[PDB]
């Protein structure tokens, strides 16, 4: 049904209108790309205002309608995970190879050619990027370089101004809930919260699990050196339901009555806590203030108000398990941790729990400060962009130069070997290197200097002067060899790139025809 | 000017006012004297009464 | 010049808006000046010249043309009078910036230099006017016969002006204290009798009834008065009244009397002998079984009291309102002597309460009358006298009317416009030629040339005094001080101050934005 | 089928023309209220006709409107951070942000990226920041010339607002709390109480923290050894915020039964109050006549109805606590106290301490006609205050009224001599915004604005450091012979803030709108 | 057409001549140090003068008495 | 003084745009090479100016680029004339 | 662009008589900074010389002569120099004639 009111595109012209669906996409984000890159406004639904210009939070808020923009859309799950520094990087790299494919389709070439000759001068790049990598960490470990490397991309924010102290707490992260020779980098391993107030210096590595409750009473002890923490669902006090308890009395004799049966449920399950060997309870729902005055006498603090994901979160890391009554209290279950403390930060009231277990542990949170919100969530993701370099130089020390070195050279080589090439794949080898020169292109563009004359500079640079690849000054210092500036990218962040760039253009070049059905 | 109707000022306010009061003259001047001629008296209904008497007219 | 951006059209459009209001409502001044028609939107027709009630029916919604109503509206309350002139001085004073404006004047320069014409205008109008005596009865009677005969009741300015005079000789001590509140006048008025039937009580008269209080006379009274609705007791939330049998229904009767009689032998305690309840809409003030409680008791029933009400009797006895009964003490209370319904033949049934004894000054005039226009023209005529009484109290000082002082107002200012510098030489000099509009409209409005009188004017003032004039009555110029027309100071004075703050804060916005 | 249904998409030249013209219409918007001789503004809302309202104040202005370009709503807000902290020259940061974008078009039309123009501004701030260093002057002793001093910033700061007619007896009772402060920059020492009845002219001042509130029926006048206890409980009647409790009622014994209640529910809470070994105490609530006769034959002080400034203020002129619970004791700190006096002014009982622990603490009391002169009159010494309370932690002063910003148009100019070709483009366009800070001051007033700012920049380049407007007169003079004079850290605040707002316009170039739910 | 304030330069002169000072001051068109252009040498004749206020009002008298063009 | 500050500032402009014009019709960048001269000529080193064939800044004392005194003399005089008539001119009659 | 930036002023509320007179201050002093930096040879006429290459150089820039730009700048110092006399130019004599190239132009 519906066959009336159903958008059609079909014939040559529905094949340049996916070149400008995507065309539309990659204009956007060659202003933003480097360091030097400019800000976007974001406009919110309900009407908040945050600037950014990272490349994650582009495509995921962009409501585009167009499929082939939507396409755009798809890579970003994928990226994010793989390379995490070149999301504007693959966004103008499948706009330019669709800006030579256009002037290769006015020639008449079929785009199943285009793919297939796209895939072939993939693989001459990608095999060009492991001649010209350079080992790091080969045949032993070291973190002195792995801090260096991590500062540059970091620093590429607003967050350059403590990039030092930040440096050194994500590479203790990944190497405490990681090893180096196992080559298995858990991201959901590592967490990171944060609070308004305090500077970028006050960042401290807890090894274990925060959680934003404090203690039952402000008379319990902020120190807990003892490994036995209980985590339960019901607090040890007369039980109350998930809701309201609604207690109904009638006279004084039944008030008489209920005081005294609730007094051994407060003298009961107090002292339940002690014939296990527990000394933290960890439950769902607050104290009273008789089980708070119990609590005091017997030396066993309580959390109060701990919430439902806050629970799990805390078992998962001491190795304990989801208690949901007294009754089910063994001592295998209980918690384990070094130093349970209370921290506050000045007049606020917060007073988060800091359990921390003092060992290399399997689990590690990191706690930011910031003196605005939109910086917290902003060091957030910066942080998670320093942790995908180190889970990449984990895989393979061997890295390559960025900030367009790794590019020009990239293209000097696949132009060479495209006249090797017999065939009519031969136009789209050298599609494939005109479409590279563009992000080293796009860096000098955004710095405010001329593009064409930056390039073609680096060009008797990288062949007359030396075989070694030079880097494009994009952060104004002093000359080029950007190796000796120390700005350096990875080998698995460069060549997903390049194929992840190949893989868009050969999705967007096969489509043909696009029926979208209307209303009725 | 944003007000709550319309203006009018001057002496076109002068003219106007006395060419509706001379034409309720015209509905009293044949009818004055003993030999006044009489004047329908239309009614909202549809019945007319033939009055000649010019209390009862105005 | 290039003039891009224009803040300036947003002025021109403030200043034609206002100018549209004054000039609209010119020819209503003076005594023979042209009545104005209105018509609501119902149809309904109104001939009424006063220039309070047509800008009150004009009903603006221009944020400029409205800063002209409130200035209106503060004359009424500051002088009581002279109430059109200040918006036609304002209107005249924008059209003459009309002139400074085009020249390339900054509005902010004609706003430090008006005030310095208001420095030196009030300077004019002090040596030029006629010092008078606040405890000479002679004067207060005899100006404001002058100034009733052109208003609409004259037949009756010999009576209703020594009642006048004599009101406020029992609240303000003459010619020692500066301050008089016309609230503390109260004007009650009732069908029947004539204007020749008035009595000057010093107390205080009510309006109403002391039904259904079968006492209507104390001795020894203790007034109070509560807020609080002395009625059944009423939930405005969710309740049930159980029902049980017929015994249970004579049950909650006993409790409706029970409780209306520990709120009433509170009352008993602190020895309150007049209760005075506010008038309520909402809900019952007064039940049927509290007007019986109050009866044993022989306390007197007092309801139905306007806010407006409130404010004379606090003045009068001291008695301050009570929210509730739990905070009822002994300390609210006033004081009186006697209390009683004194229902004449034509001053119908109100409350006489004489007998004060009590810091504070209050009287009140009482006005009889056949018609209902005729009464309301009596309170007219009284509120128009006690506003020249109070207008002498505040400037001890005397003028002459029909535009005296303002021709007087725009020779000295030419005078001193020759020995200022500045930007200030020719921002009162277009002071002085908007003060002109005042007596050239009231020369437009008795008939004579608007030009020739004015400028005849100009040279009586060079040589004489302000002596010369605008006779309305006899229709040309003439003596004014001869002709008995004599207005106070503090209509002319404080229609200085009040349109030249207007002018300067007018001149001073720049650009209107509507927010949300 | 990119943008639709709702969505819109700003392109690079589309972008730039309305991140200019949105920032410079908020900007046009209150320039004319700057210097002391601006303009007012009416301000009223659609379709209701009670808020019309005339203000000058920039703040007030910017709070108001309602902002729906994004590129300028980040401008509004910036204002806004400057108004809470610092409370002067939210008009300067507005306008002076304004001037830098005006500037930035004409650069962006001769080719100019705007990633340029961020690194020569960075440049530009440093060797505007370097200028009031210099021109920096403090006053460690001649207390009698910091006296001088605090008036000079006092006036400037109640200037373009109603006090600035009978601004010479305010700058005699904001400076005096200052000097009787002398200590932290806290204002919650100084209480402000409004009052009818009364002039600008006819404010009153205390030194021993004067408190606006009126306390029970039958008070005590004079009592010694006052120690303060600070509680917040209900003490009127029952159901303390409990909405939705019924109590059945049958007869007038039932009402009587909630009265007998009432006696023995709050003879139990008096009872925890005077275990304490108290002789004030101070709550939130009101508190009935029963147990005040109770805390009156114990020789108790009960103060009733104590707002969020009551509690939050008395808890350290007095040394003592909130204390909101008092169910055991012997567990919170009190206060001290020596004498309380009861004072009559305005006609209404009013509370005077003397003698209390860490007695820096004053009170100006401010009279008026209504309410809104006494609201206008509150926010008139709140911002007055900020800015005095800032000069006690850092007595470094600089010439204001146009001179200091004379002198960053001239130390901009010498960076401009020793700088790269493309960054000195973009200091000029920082040196000329800078100028026109004067203009728009001078616009105001009516003079001629192509003489007096212009004629700054020959007087400041040949040294003569001293010499600025003055709108007295309307001729160029000595501000330290005159006595003109602004602080230091609000004239570095509107340099920093209004250049790192200015930072983020240029460095958007693309807005994107979602869909509007 | 000096390139000053066609006002403020008015309405200063004019103060001068009566204020401190009975003979008449002239304006500084030529931007010369200051006023009183006997000093400056700037001399016109009475006849140049009495005739310049005489033929200009002759030229509005003639004007004002044509109320009707017709052609 | 004031007014003829930024009468003279506009003279400045306009003497400046000659070699950007030049470095502009050149091909090279008009806003660094200018802008890089102003400079260059604030602090001392009045020698330095364009060079057409390398592309860059150069010294003219080594490169051996003059122009005569009196060519110079007769522009400045002619065009700063030329702009005195058209300026003073507010009406055209035809 | 003496009359496109003064077109600026007008609309900056300047009238135009005030800018020729912030013009003719500033001619002076533009004439000053050209006495400085002319630079004279009252002696060394082999520099003095070289200097007249460089005249006749930049005189023939931008037109169609640069192929054989230095040949035609060695013959137009000889011209002048051998002459020594007024700046009327009667005296050298301009033959127009065809084929040769640019190089072989003889004096
Ligand atoms: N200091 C530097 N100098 C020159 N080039 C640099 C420098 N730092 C980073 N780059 C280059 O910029 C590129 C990253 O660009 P960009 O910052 O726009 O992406 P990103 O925002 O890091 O990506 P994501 O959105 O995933 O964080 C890298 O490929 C790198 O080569
Ligand atoms: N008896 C009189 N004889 C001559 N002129 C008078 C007389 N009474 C009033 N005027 C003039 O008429 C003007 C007021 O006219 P009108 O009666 O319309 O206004 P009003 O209500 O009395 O005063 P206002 O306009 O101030 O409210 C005054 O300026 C005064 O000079
Ligand atoms: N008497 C004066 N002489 C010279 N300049 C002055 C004078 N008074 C104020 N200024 C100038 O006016 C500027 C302040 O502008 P404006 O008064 O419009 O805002 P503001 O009232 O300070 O802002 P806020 O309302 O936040 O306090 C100061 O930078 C100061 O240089």
């Amino acid at each position: 049904k519906d066959q009336d009111r159903k958008s059609r595109l079909m014939g040559l012209e529905a094949l340049k209108s996916h070149i400008m669906a995507a065309k539309a996409v990659a204009n956007t984000m060659r202003t933003s790309l480097g360091p030097n890159g400019l800000d976007k406004m974001m406009v919110d639904k309900d009407g908040d205002v945050t600037v950014t210009n990272d490349g994650a939070t582009i495509l995921s808020m962009m409501d585009v309608d167009h499929q082939i923009a939507k396409l755009m859309v798809e890579l970003s799950k994928s990226q994010d995970d793989e390379i995490g520094d070149g999301t504007t990087g693959v966004v103008v790299l499948a706009g330019a190879l669709l800006e030579e494919a256009e002037q290769l389709l006015d020639r008449g070439i079929h785009p199943i050619r285009i793919a297939d000759g796209y895939e072939q001068a993939a693989r001459v790049a990608i095999e060009h990027l492991d001649k010209i990598s350079d080992s790091v960490l080969v045949d032993i470990k070291d973190t002195e370089p792995l801090i260096q490397t991590a500062k540059t991309t970091l620093g590429s924010k607003v967050v350059n101004s403590c990039h030092r102290q930040m440096a050194e707490i994500a590479v203790n992260a990944v190497l405490t809930v990681a090893d180096m020779e196992r080559r298995d980098v858990d991201f959901e391993l590592i967490k990171v919260e944060g609070k308004v107030g305090g500077r970028l210096e006050d960042t401290k590595l807890i090894k274990g699990v925060i959680v934003d409750k404090d203690f039952s009473h402000p008379q319990m002890p902020k120190k807990v050196e003892d490994a036995k923490i209980a985590i339960l669902t019901c607090p040890f006090e007369p039980p109350k339901p998930k809701t309201k308890h609604k207690l109904d009395v009638t006279s004084v004799e039944d008030y008489k009555a209920l005081q005294k049966y609730e007094k051994e449920k407060f003298e009961e399950m107090i002292q339940q806590i002690k014939e296990t060997g527990a000394n933290l309870a960890i439950c769902q729902w607050g104290f009273d203030d008789e089980a708070n005055h119990l609590l005091l006498q017997n030396n066993l603090p309580a959390v109060r108000w701990v919430g439902g994901p806050e629970i799990e979160l805390i078992a998962i890391a001491t190795g304990g398990r989801i208690v949901p009554r007294f009754s089910e209290l063994t001592a295998e279950k209980l918690g384990f941790a070094g130093l349970v403390q209370e921290i506050s930060f000045g007049t606020t009231k917060d007073k988060m729990l800091v359990i921390e277990q003092c060992k290399n542990s399997r689990a590690v949170t990191i706690f930011i400060r910031g003196g605005n919100k939109m910086i917290i969530e902003e060091a957030k993701r910066s942080l998670h962009d320093a942790l995908c370099v180190i889970r990449n130089l984990i895989r393979d020390n061997r890295v390559v130069y960025g900030g367009g070195a790794a590019e020009i050279s990239c293209a000097l080589a696949v132009s060479q070997e495209a006249d090797k090439c017999p065939t009519l794949e031969q136009y789209a080898m050298r599609a494939f290197a005109d479409a590279l020169e563009v992000i080293p292109m796009a860096l000098s563009e955004n710095s405010g200097m001329n593009p064409i004359q930056t390039m073609t500079e680096v060009r008797a640079r990288q062949v007359k002067e030396m075989n070694p690849a030079l880097g494009i000054d994009c952060l104004h210092k002093g000359t080029n060899d950007m190796k000796q500036q120390h700005v350096i990218e990875t080998l698995i962040g460069k060549k997903q790139q390049i194929s992840l760039a190949t893989q868009m253009v050969r999705m967007i070049l096969k489509i043909d025809d696009i029926r979208k059905p209307g209303e009725s | 000017l944003s007000v709550f109707g319309d203006r009018s000022t001057g002496e076109t306010i002068r003219s106007q006012n006395v060419m509706a009061a001379a034409s309720i003259a015209n509905i009293v001047k044949s009818s004055l004297g003993p030999v006044g001629l009489d004047k329908m008296l239309v009614d909202d209904i549809g019945d007319v009464t033939i009055t000649n008497d010019g209390a009862t007219i105005l | 010049y290039q003039d891009r951006d224009k803040p300036a059209q947003i002025r021109f459009s403030n200043i034609s808006a206002a100018k549209a209001v004054a000039d609209a409502i010119r020819t209503s001044l003076g005594p023979k000046g042209m009545d104005k028609m209105i018509q609501d939107g119902k149809g309904d027709v109104t001939i009424t010249n006063d220039g309070a009630t047509i800008l009150k029916q004009m009903q603006v919604l221009h944020p400029a043309a409205r800063m002209l109503v409130e200035l209106s509206k503060a004359q009424d309350i500051e002088a009581g009078d002279g109430t059109t002139s200040v918006v036609i001085i304002a209107g005249s004073l924008l059209d003459s910036c009309t002139k400074l404006l085009q020249k390339g004047i900054h509005p902010t320069i004609i706003s430090e230099s008006f005030q310095k014409a208001l420095e030196k205008g009030i300077e004019i109008l002090t040596d030029m006017s006629r010092p008078v005596e606040l405890s000479d009865r002679e004067t207060l009677l005899n100006s404001a016969t002058t100034s009733l005969n052109s208003k609409v009741v004259s037949q009756y300015s010999s009576l209703l002006s020594p009642m006048s005079v004599n009101a406020v000789m029992k609240v303000i001590d003459p010619a020692t204290a500066t301050s008089v509140d016309l609230r503390d006048i109260k004007i009650v008025k009732k069908l029947g009798g004539t204007i020749d039937d008035c009595e000057l009580v010093e107390g205080l008269v009510l309006t109403q009834k002391v039904s259904n209080s079968g006492i209507t006379r104390v001795e020894k009274a203790k007034i109070g008065l509560i807020q609080f609705c002395l009625s059944a007791p009423k939930t405005d939330m969710d309740n049930q009244i159980v029902v049980s049998d017929y015994a249970q229904m004579d049950r909650v009767l006993r409790e409706e009397r029970a409780y209306i009689l520990n709120l009433v032998k509170q009352i008993k305690k602190t020895g309150c002998n007049v209760l005075l309840i506010q008038k309520s809409i909402l809900r019952d003030a007064l039940s049927d079984l509290a007007l019986h409680f109050l009866n044993k008791m022989k306390i007197m029933v007092i309801k139905d009291i306007e806010r407006e009400d409130i404010e004379f009797i606090c003045k009068t006895i001291g008695t301050k309102p009570v929210a509730h009964i739990d905070q009822f003490t002994a300390d609210m209370l006033g004081s009186a002597e006697l209390a009683e319904e004194v229902n004449l033949n034509g001053s119908g049934k109100l409350l006489k309460i004489t007998g004060c004894a009590s810091p504070g000054k209050t009287v009140t005039i009482v006005v009889r009358g056949s018609n209902k226009l005729v009464i309301e023209e009596a309170e007219r005529s009284i509120h128009d006298a006690l506003c020249v009484i109070r207008c002498l109290v505040k400037k001890r000082a005397l003028i002459a009317g029909g535009g005296a002082p303002e021709i007087e107002l725009a020779l000295r200012l030419t005078e001193y416009s020759r020995t200022l510098s500045g930007m200030e030489s020719y921002c009162v000099r277009a002071f002085a030629d908007a003060m002109e509009v005042i007596p050239s409209t009231l020369a437009e409005n008795a008939g004579l040339n608007p030009i020739s009188t004015v400028t005849e004017l100009r040279n009586r003032h060079a040589q004489g005094e302000k002596t010369a004039g605008i006779n309305v009555r006899k229709g040309g110029i003439s003596n004014i001080l001869e002709e008995l027309v004599v207005q106070p100071l503090l209509v002319s004075v404080s229609a200085l101050t009040l349109a030249t703050e207007t002018v300067r804060s007018i001149l001073k916005i720049d650009d209107v934005v509507n927010t949300r | 089928n990119i943008f639709k249904a709702g969505a819109d998409e700003e392109r690079a030249e589309t972008a730039r023309l309305t991140s200019f013209i949105g920032a410079i219409a908020i900007g046009d918007l209150v320039k004319s209220t700057l210097g002391p001789k601006g303009m007012d503004k009416i301000l009223l809302s659609s379709g209701r006709d009670a808020s019309l309202m005339v203000t000058n104040d920039g703040a007030t202005i910017l709070k108001n409107i309602g902002v729906d370009n994004p590129a300028a709503k980040v401008l509004v807000d910036m204002s806004r951070v400057q108004d809470d902290e610092v409370g002067d020259g939210t008009t300067s940061v507005t306008v002076l942000a304004a001037e830098l974008l005006r500037e930035a078009e004409s650069l962006i039309a001769k080719k100019i990226h705007p990633q340029t123009i961020i690194a020569g501004w960075r440049e530009a701030t440093k060797a505007a920041r370097e200028a009031l260093l210099s021109s920096a002057v403090d006053h460690g002793s001649d207390e009698v010339k910091f006296r001088q001093d605090l008036m000079n910033i006092a006036g400037t700061t109640l200037s373009s607002k109603l006090l600035t007619h009978h601004k010479d007896h305010f700058t005699k009772l904001a400076v005096e709390a200052v000097l009787r402060l002398k200590g932290s920059g806290n204002l919650e020492a100084i209480h402000i109480i409004k009052k009818l009845g009364g002039s600008l002219a006819d404010s009153y001042l205390d030194e021993g923290f004067l408190l606006d509130k009126k306390i029970g029926v039958n008070q005590p006048k004079r009592i010694e050894n006052a120690k303060i206890l600070i509680a917040n409980t209900g003490m009127d009647t029952d159901k303390i915020k409990i909405f939705g409790s019924r109590v059945r009622v049958d007869s007038t014994a039932k009402v009587a039964e909630i009265e007998h209640a009432e006696k023995e529910k709050m003879k139990e809470k008096v009872e925890r109050i005077l275990k304490h070994g108290i002789n004030c105490f101070i709550n939130r609530q009101l508190i009935y006549n029963y147990p005040e006769q109770l805390f009156g034959a114990a020789g108790v002080m009960a103060i009733e109805h104590a707002d969020f400034a009551g509690v939050e203020r008395l808890a350290l002129v007095t040394g003592g606590e909130i204390a909101s619970t008092f169910d055991h004791p012997e567990l919170v700190k009190l206060g001290s106290c020596k004498l309380i006096e009861e004072v009559m002014i305005g006609e209404d009982k009013l509370i005077h301490f003397s003698g209390v622990a860490l007695g820096e603490a004053c009170t100006i009391v401010l009279r008026g006609a209504t309410q809104q002169i006494l609201d206008e009159a509150e926010r008139s010494l709140h911002d007055a205050l900020c800015v005095l309370a800032q000069t006690v932690k850092d007595s470094r002063t600089v010439y204001g009224g146009g001179c200091s910003e004379m002198l960053m148009a001239h130390a901009v100019t010498q960076l401009a001599n020793r700088t790269p070709g493309k960054e000195a483009v973009a200091m000029e366009s920082y040196a000329k915004a800078l100028r026109m800070l004067p203009t728009i001051i001078a616009d105001n007033a009516g003079y001629d604005s192509a003489d007096l700012v212009a004629q700054l920049r020959a007087a400041h380049s040949e040294g003569n450091t001293t010499a600025g407007l003055d709108m007295r007169e309307g001729t160029i003079g000595d501000m330290a012979i005159l006595g003109i004079t602004e602080s230091f850290q609000v004239k570095r605040q509107v340099l920093l803030s209004a250049a790192e707002a200015a930072e983020v316009i240029l460095r958007v170039d693309n807005i994107i709108k979602a869909a509007p739910r």
